[PDB]
């Protein structure tokens, strides 16, 4: 019933670059708020309570501060392993409401995906349904879009996006669009193509095949 | 020092869990327990704490309803309940606590986290269907290849290429949940085109719920 509104949502630094995130309670909250940071996979760890006291082994990065209703979290030198999603928390009063976290992602130059498209197997179309998909590896940043087209007709409901983590080398994105419809509807139309808009392409690419080549 | 959870749980929607979470290392009655949730590529949202001394329980009014915290003393293990499953309670559940933090009731602890999943679907092996381009003059020297991993229940599954032989330029995507209610993923790996195929890519997929590791070779 207290709401701990953070932002930004996402943030990007560069290798040793500062870091602030922020933090704002609903409700005077005193100096009773922490941190914490997670990681895909492991569960969250505490980096600071009571708004500014290091949890012991917390590395001097890290600090906190503010008193009330607003408050901030400090990154000096971001590094490689400091890349999570980073959660405020109120521990004040009846409900110790988190926020909805920030994400914090290693700042890359830009780069565009290389786009793959692939036809659906002879050894799938048996059981009578057709998936085609789109990929788009290696990209940053993650704010992509991709339309499929059948036969010039933009599809609507039909197809679902799957992305990763950020890299631990590359710092990059990979992203698959798959396309679903039946052995009929693919057997019938004839271009299948998806299109791709993105920062580093100075403007969309189209990866396309026609069925019967 | 540990927080021990229980195992991953696989539930009929208005069935009831019930999650325990086992404490090794101090006394479980001097401290609070919190047990938190997250839904599947959401934050963290705070469930209820249990004194264990006292039995006493807050909840947040989202949870008060159809969760009960309890904790027993005994064997200093403290259980988390939900009744009336839901496919929205699909998340992964936490037990936490403070016991080091020396001034407030943050949490320095936490256990692996116990994943709930609440599904009409059966339990079910993945087909696997290779992707590969057209054809194949093809890039270059560059091109991918890849595995759809379509239809299986429930999570998770495990992909690899060459029995291990292959990790580099791998991607295996966070699987997605379709209409069916069953999960599809695929794999990919870009490799260098003038080798292909002069060497295999074999894909090897195992999904231990339905006793199944099933095996392609990809070539376009």
């Amino acid at each position: 019933d207290i709401v701990m509104t953070q932002s930004p949502d996402s943030l990007a630094v560069s290798l040793g670059e500062r870091a602030t995130i922020n933090c704002k309670a609903s409700q005077s909250v005193t100096n009773d708020v922490a941190w914490y940071q997670q990681k895909p996979g492991q569960p969250p760890k505490l980096l600071i309570y009571y708004a500014s006291n290091r949890y012991t082994g917390v590395p001097d990065r890290f600090s906190g501060s503010g008193s009330g209703t607003d408050f901030t979290l400090t990154i000096s030198s971001l590094q490689a392993e400091d890349v999570a999603v980073y959660y405020c928390q109120q521990d004040y009063s009846s409900p110790y409401t988190f926020g909805q976290g920030t994400k914090v992602e290693i700042k890359r130059t830009v780069a565009a995906p290389s786009v793959f498209i692939f036809p659906p197997s002879d050894e799938q179309l048996k059981s009578g349904t057709a998936s085609v998909v789109c990929l788009l590896n290696n990209f940053y940043p993650r704010e992509a879009k991709v339309q499929w087209k059948v036969d010039n007709a933009l599809q609507s409901g039909n197809s679902q996006e799957s992305v990763t983590e950020q890299d631990s080398k590359d710092s990059t994105y990979s992203l698959s669009s798959t396309l679903t419809l039946s052995k009929a509807d693919y057997e019938k139309h004839k271009v299948y193509a998806c299109e791709v808009t993105h920062q580093g392409l100075s403007s969309p690419v189209t990866k396309s095949f026609n069925r019967g080549e | 020092v540990q927080l021990v959870q229980s195992g991953a749980e696989v539930k009929k929607p208005g069935a009831t869990v019930k999650i325990s979470c086992k404490s090794s290392g101090y006394n479980i009655k001097d401290v609070y327990m919190h047990w938190v949730q997250q839904a599947p590529g959401k934050g963290l949202e705070w469930m209820g704490r249990i004194d264990p001394a006292s039995g006493d329980t807050k909840y947040d009014p989202k949870f008060q309803v159809r969760v009960t915290i309890t904790a027993d003393t005994s064997t200093d293990t403290a259980y988390m309940e939900l009744s009336s499953l839901r496919s929205e309670d699909t998340a992964v559940y936490y037990c936490a606590t403070g016991m080091w933090v020396s001034t407030g009731y943050a949490l320095d602890f936490w256990g692996q986290g116990t994943l709930v999943t609440v599904s009409s679907a059966s339990t079910k092996g993945p087909s696997v269907f290779p992707l590969a381009p057209s054809s194949k003059s093809t890039s270059g020297g560059t091109a991918a290849l890849g595995c759809l991993v379509k239809d299986y229940f429930p999570e998770p599954v495990t992909v690899s290429w060459n029995s291990g032989a292959l990790t580099s330029g791998v991607h295996t995507f966070p699987a997605v949940l379709q209409s069916s209610g069953l999960y599809s993923l695929s794999s990919v790996v870009t490799v260098p085109s003038s080798s292909l195929g002069t060497q295999t890519y074999i894909c090897n997929v195992n999904h231990k719920p339905s006793n199944t590791k099933v095996d392609k070779k990809v070539e376009p």
